[PDB]
């Protein structure tokens, strides 16, 4: 598969269709690692994300921070 | 004709009558495309501190998504504007977030 | 007074007919008066977000992928039935593919 | 190190910093080999390039297609 | 302040008293922004098919790169304005063309 | 006549004093009436691409990132020295570092 390195605004970047965006997993606005090897520039996901418990977050909420429900309105 | 179709990540603002709520989109292109709907959360400028407020930097203004009132939203429907995109790290505290109650 | 809170699993009416099941836990509904759902139809169309609820005379397929937050104390909620984690397991995995 | 897969016009593209792109010998406008293997996005650049002989361009010139010196003028 | 600074298969406009001279970047960003002086190739819309002519396709106008007329240029003094830039196919063939002659 | 004609490795001055070394081959130069190549200085100055230019009295310094076209036959040119392969071989290693 053949793309391109190109400028995208102030960094080099390299465009992916998002059919292989799709079959890899990958989403935009995903963080991803690029560790170098050899000669081939490295690109995968990221593994580790933050990790909350109901509990801690729960417990946190208070009478005094607890928001309403969003008024979405209609079309 | 061109139109905007919304990405994961991006911040929009869903327009309602009147008029309109900032929301940051969860959900894929594909599907926001396929169906004129999305998930997203809704945005505030009323920050209180509550846990499941994620703080969005760098924005025209000083605000926080509201994790837990994830929506579904007819955008196409409704006629939504791209006005930016939140930072990786802040789409992934938004959905670690959320997680915690229906993951 | 004796009032109904909103469990996870929980096939519930909300006031304002909008079937709903509820996805959130109990311990997060009950504190904050709101509650994560998805709501429910009576017929199946083949929708792929579509999950069937058995044993469930009315409303029997939950739409997945409309997920919403409902102020259930402020607005009103009574349960109808109640969904097996199974089910529930399979909302959220769809639910999963997409945002997560 | 640490990217992201984004949205750059029609479509997603990863950033990457130009002292990195400098240490791996790309430029801005090369063509890249994206070939996926195992978990990793894959990308190399290309070794195969258009070849051409000093015979066969300068026959090829003519009294008739020989192009004037540009005057580039000055500042 | 903000100014352009050219990069490689960056198409320009390079002024001259009057007034300019389209032209496809061949050197390095880094270099480019150090010297403030790039090398470049000409283009013309004058094609008449002499072998170091490079078609640049999807451009404004129709025209050709003139490869064997490599040329530095002082870009900073002269004020150079990016108009596009070429496909990566069409720099290498400018780059092999340019190989024949100074390789 | 006989006409001098430029061939790669020469040095050249240019009628138009511009000392300059021929990078492009004979037979492209004879052809077309048209050379590649870079200017001399006399002076070196420590920039990168100055490459030493040996056995040479005046301007001994080649500037290889200064590459430039000249119309040869129309201006005039006159041989005033030769480089040798090996120096006229750095010049335009460093040009394809630059470009290549």
């Amino acid at each position: 598969i053949h793309s391109s390195v190109k400028r995208w605004g102030n960094s080099p970047a390299v465009r992916i269709p998002a059919t292989l965006m799709q079959a890899l997993n990958l989403n935009i606005d995903d963080e991803v690692k690029i560790d170098l090897v050899d000669g081939k520039l490295i690109i995968e996901p990221v593994r580790k994300e933050p990790v909350f418990t109901l509990a801690e977050l729960v417990n946190d909420i208070t009478p005094e921070n607890l928001h309403e429900n969003i008024d979405w309105g209609e079309p | 004709v061109s139109r905007y179709v919304p990405d994961m990540g991006d911040l929009i603002w869903v327009d309602f009558d009147p008029g309109h709520r900032p929301a940051v989109v969860l959900s894929p292109f594909m599907y926001n495309n396929k169906t004129g709907m999305c998930l997203c959360v809704p945005c505030t400028t009323q920050s209180k501190g509550y846990p499941f407020e994620v703080v969005l930097s760098g924005q025209e203004r000083d605000g926080v998504a509201l994790a837990d009132q994830v929506k579904s939203i007819a955008w196409r429907a409704r006629g939504a504007t791209k006005k930016g995109t939140v930072a990786p790290e802040e789409l992934q505290l938004i959905k670690a977030k959320i997680n915690v109650l229906i993951g």
